[PDB]
């Protein structure tokens, strides 16, 4: 009277057809993630078919697919983009949930279209209190996931969530969405912050601010991470690890908790070693370097391989306006230390780049007996987009993990090393940033 | 095996055969195996033609799953594949593409001193329409000064001739203000994302005209090629078809313990159990073990 | 998608939207209580908003089997699509199979019955070739390569004519 | 035999990603 | 079904090279 | 001589410069080369022997390297 497996294959036989329409095919993706279907993947492929196929849709049917879409953590970057093209088309005829769910869940895919998010920031900075703060939480994180750095809505955002109290859910999509932003405006954030006092309903909730707390780098805020060491049996691997990371670079010192984040996804890297990222492999193990946590035996030497191929990657995929501005931070570096002509600039520049203890290979590293002081360039990406600009969690995540190797990390921004007229200048700045965390240079 | 280079490319990549590649590196560093050194040499040439060679093994595999939006109407379609070319682009590397060709442009003439020869170097990579309308305003500003057009900006040879060039652009179809203004940035956020949100709305029908006009062209070539094949007798086709494809076989054969060819092999292989897989259930599709 | 997601049970479909499977849930304050009724099978489960966020957890990466490729796969499906539109066009031709009798083959010229009977024979050239279906997917090979090493570029795989004039616009337009 | 796996079916098969490869394990031991 | 496999770039940025329209319909239609 | 660079010379780099095209007169040559300047050079520098040119130059180094590797992708 109550069988799953059945109804499976009635909706098996019901997608399999010919003429299933908008409403069929969302009806069917609403009750497949009311049943928590994951198990079953070419169900999901039949019903991301016969939804990627139609050709009608009203805002209602359109609306619950993009629901099931991002609820049931289904991914497909075809079939969910090629469904911007009813979300442009029905943009006036959605209302502000309906809206805010469409765009919400079509910048959890990573979709490019710009006219989409362009025009619900529009229509929602135009509507600002018509929308409720969950509502103006979700346009916030489907424009900021899908590659819009939009400000305007930020801050026309940020208004409504210091004026009116929000949910701890809708105050975890806004941090979450200020985080890829990366904004660190302390005004909102701290509004924000107020309302993860009366407990999480969700470990997404307080794994995500965490999250966006240490990305920002402001603190812990001693009720995220007691729910977080309250309820770290409802977090994925590749969540969990995030969490700890948000915990980690914010500065928290309860090693309990990371214990608990700890214990959930070291039997799933034991269960599988391929399961998670090489980049959440690196944020393990910057989250255990940093806090000072334990790993197992086969865990941290793994994560310590590990934290070197994401370096590598990260510096062989250089933007090539931060590797300009490497060599620009190196020459100015080579000057600091005594160059007054090229070739001895150039025989400097090219003897800082030994390779770290891990594997990885160090652009600026000078060793003077046994003292290690090493150059960090932070070129603008690796900055908060705001104007007093200073640099995010995970330049100082690498500056504690090299710390923790036994390097002076003189981190140089790029917000004020360019801003130096002339080269001479630039070696003052190294020498002041180096003088700073290592003056035995 | 994988040679340590070749890793380091793939761990953003999300294609099936890199991303076992690296499932399978790091299940051999699970194991109690170490992690080689990168290697701090190889100067700027052979750096930068060692990113040509490994990014084409991340764009070439993950060209072929990104499905053409061929026919259909609407302007998503294109989008989402010029959308999956951009992530594509980004998992192998490369920047964004304005960027990307604007530091093509920064590299092919940092050092050509007129503006001839900054229209002559880089004749490739603009439209060959937009390069001669840009000669035809160097010349009419060259009959005015009778000197070279000098490029340094500052010097007013140059002055009036980017008073035409803006000209020619905004005629072109495209606002010169908007992406001058965006790339020299400015000062005030509250006015910068009102700049970045007419040039982002450039990029995007710039972006969707330019992969538009792709699946024109490929759609104008399979029109071509299928009004060609059909005028053709039923046997002359299986006949040159089966003559091409035995052709393309030995051309695979002839090269033994090559990878290539032993992959090539490996996927006819393949193709061939996709063939028998069907056969074997045609109304559930393909048997895929899970 | 990204790692960490923010719906379930909240704004949530309340109920279906077409008749081939009815649903029905049961908005409280803490849990809900779900029904689907989708034709003779019958379904309702109990599901709470912590177990809708333990959902998106693990992704589903759905990806698509294809013989070849996604790309030769998409080719074809343009090539079968254009074949139609050739066989729409043959669905149309006039029946000549009722001329075929004697009382047409001697009432009429000797030279339109040969090319009558010639026409015949062309169609049946046509319609033998326009359904010759198993040539497509190595039609769709000639494509293929022209196209795949027009993305093996230089400078970007997306990059075309248009992004390029306003980077050049841009770049010509600053300071040398 | 049948019914292999899901990420060995992928795949995209008849890419070039190995004339890539013979080219790039020849071209740069041969240009160093 | 199988292709010639290529191992080149393509250095220019040009245009997409639209072929012409084929004649197939009119010839089918005449 | 003569010594046509990219940027004008460097009391060390000069040495090397005299250190390196030493090498080219086949003896103990006490070589007087003239300075002279080329922006069109990425760097490097070239020596007009006046019955020789030596062309240690950055843009002949750079052309000579993409006429090795045109010359090789299409030997394979």
């Amino acid at each position: 009277e109550n069988d799953v497996p059945a109804i499976l294959k009635e909706i098996d036989s019901l997608v399999s057809r010919e003429a299933v329409s908008a409403k069929e095919v969302s009806d069917a993706a609403v009750a497949l993630t009311y049943l928590q279907v994951k198990a079953n993947r070419r169900l999901w492929g039949k019903v991301l078919e016969k939804a990627g196929a139609a050709q009608d849709y009203d805002a209602a049917s359109l609306t619950n697919l993009l629901w099931a879409i991002n609820t049931g953590g289904v991914e497909h970057f075809k079939t969910v983009a090629e469904l911007a093209g009813p979300a442009v088309s029905l943009l006036p005829s959605l209302s502000p949930v309906q809206l805010s769910i469409v765009v919400e869940a079509l910048g959890g895919a990573g979709v490019k279209n710009y006219e989409l998010y362009n025009k619900a920031s529009a229509v929602v900075v135009s509507k600002i209190g018509e929308f409720k703060p969950a509502e103006i939480a979700r346009v916030l994180y489907g424009v900021a996931f899908g590659g819009v750095n939009d400000v305007a809505l930020a801050k026309a955002a940020g208004k409504v969530f210091a004026s009116t109290e929000v949910d701890s859910r809708t105050a975890a999509q806004a941090l979450y969405a200020l985080a890829k932003l990366g904004r660190a405006d302390k005004a909102t954030v701290d509004a924000l912050l107020k309302s993860f006092k009366k407990g999480t309903e969700s470990a997404s909730d307080a794994a995500a601010a965490s999250f966006a707390l240490g990305s920002l780098s402001f603190k812990a805020e001693k009720a995220i991470v007691d729910a977080l060491k309250a309820s770290a049996g409802d977090l994925a691997p590749a969540q969990a690890v995030e969490a700890a990371y948000g915990l980690a670079l914010s500065g928290a010192t309860d090693a309990e908790a990371f214990k608990a984040l700890f214990g959930v996804v070291a039997p799933a890297i034991e269960k599988a070693p391929d399961a998670l990222e090489v980049s959440s492999l690196a944020q393990l193990h910057v989250a255990s370097t940093i806090s000072g946590a334990k790993l197992p035996a086969a865990v941290g030497s793994f994560v310590a391989k590990a934290f070197g191929l994401a370096a590598d990657a990260a510096r062989l995929k250089r933007s090539s306006a931060e590797s300009a501005l490497v060599a620009d931070v190196a020459a100015a570096t080579a000057v600091a230390f005594g160059a007054q002509y090229r070739p001895e600039v150039a025989s400097a520049v090219a003897s800082y780049v030994k390779t770290a203890p891990d594997g990885s290979v160090l652009d600026i590293a000078i060793t003077k007996g046994d003292a290690k002081v090493l150059v960090q360039a932070v070129p603008s990406s690796l900055l908060t987009s705001t104007t007093p600009a200073k640099p995010l969690g995970h330049v100082a995540a690498y500056s504690k993990v090299r710390e923790a190797q036994g390097y002076a990390v003189a981190v140089v921004p790029a917000n004020e090393f360019e801003a130096l007229p002339d080269q001479k200048a630039k070696a003052q700045y190294v020498l002041a940033a180096i003088k700073k965390v290592a003056p035995s240079f | 095996a994988v040679s340590k280079k070749e890793v380091l490319y793939f761990l953003s990549s999300k294609d099936a055969e890199s991303s076992t590649a690296v499932k399978s590196y790091l299940k051999s560093l699970y194991a109690g195996a170490q992690v080689e050194a990168t290697e701090t040499d190889a100067s700027e040439l052979i750096a930068q033609l060692e990113k040509k060679y490994l990014s084409a093994q991340v764009v070439e595999p993950g060209v072929h799953n990104i499905a053409l939006p061929l026919g259909e109407s609407g302007s998503a379609p294109v989008k989402r594949y010029a959308a999956e070319l951009f992530n594509l682009g980004a998992q192998a590397g490369f920047e964004c593409p304005f960027i990307e060709v604007s530091k093509k442009f920064g590299q092919e003439t940092a050092t050509s001193e007129t503006v001839k020869d900054v229209l002559n170097k880089t004749k490739s990579y603009v439209s060959a329409d937009y390069n001669a309308a840009l000669n035809e305003v160097l010349s009419s500003v060259e009959a005015e000064i009778n000197g070279p057009v000098l490029f340094d900006g500052k010097t007013e040879g140059f002055k009036k001739f980017a008073a035409k060039a803006k000209a020619v652009a905004v005629s072109r179809g495209l606002p010169a203000d908007t992406i001058l203004a965006y790339c020299a940035g400015s000062a005030n956020e509250d006015a910068a994302d009102k700049v970045s949100k007419e040039f982002f709305t450039w990029f995007e029908s710039a972006y969707t005209a330019d992969a538009a006009a792709e699946v024109k062209a490929i759609e104008a070539e399979a029109a071509s090629i299928l009004d060609r094949h059909l005028a053709k007798p039923v046997a002359q086709i299986r006949k040159e078809q089966a003559s091409a494809y035995a052709s393309l076989l030995k051309r695979a054969e002839t090269a033994k313990g090559a990878k290539w060819a032993e992959k090539y092999l490996e996927d006819v292989k393949a193709v061939q159990w996709f063939d028998a897989s069907v056969a074997e259930a045609p109304a559930s599709g393909p048997k895929v073990a899970a | 998608l990204t790692t960490f997601t923010f719906s379930g049970l909240q704004d949530a479909p309340v109920a279906a939207l077409s008749g081939s499977i009815k649903l029905n849930v049961a908005a409280k304050a803490g849990k809900a209580e779900v029904t689907v009724a989708a034709g003779a099978a019958k379904a309702a489960t109990q599901v709470s908003a912590a177990a809708l966020r333990k959902l998106s957890g693990s992704k589903i990466s759905l990806a698509e089997v294809a013989r070849i490729s996604v790309l030769h796969s998409s080719i074809q499906n343009y090539l079968l699509s254009l074949s139609n539109e050739r066989y729409q066009l043959l669905s149309q031709w006039p029946d000549f199979t009722t001329m075929y009798g004697k009382d047409f083959y001697y009432r009429a010229h000797p030279e339109d019955l040969k090319k009558f009977y010639d026409a015949a024979d062309e169609y049946y050239k046509l319609y033998e070739t326009v359904t010759e279906f198993d040539s497509l997917s190595a039609l769709a090979s000639q494509v293929v390569p022209n196209y795949a090493a027009r993305r093996r570029s230089t400078v970007h795989p997306a990059i075309g004519s248009t992004v390029a004039d306003g980077a050049f616009t841009n770049f010509l337009l600053s300071k040398q | 035999a049948d019914a292999k796996a899901l990420d060995e079916l992928r795949k995209p098969k008849f890419s070039s990603k190995y004339l890539i490869q013979h080219v790039s394990q020849k071209l740069i031991p041969a240009v160093k | 079904y199988l292709a010639p496999l290529r191992s080149d770039f393509t250095e220019e940025i040009t245009a997409p090279k639209v072929a012409s329209a084929s004649n197939l319909v009119n010839e089918w239609n005449n | 001589c003569t010594v046509i660079t990219a940027e004008p010379l460097d009391k060390l780099e000069r040495v090397e410069l005299t250190k390196k095209a030493e090498k080219f007169v086949d003896a103990g040559f006490k070589l007087v080369m003239q300075e002279k300047i080329d922006k069109k050079l990425l760097g490097g520098f070239v020596i007009e022997f006046s019955d020789r040119r030596v062309d240690m130059s950055t843009a002949k180094k750079v052309e000579e390297f993409n006429n090795f590797v045109n010359k090789l992708v299409l030997s394979i």
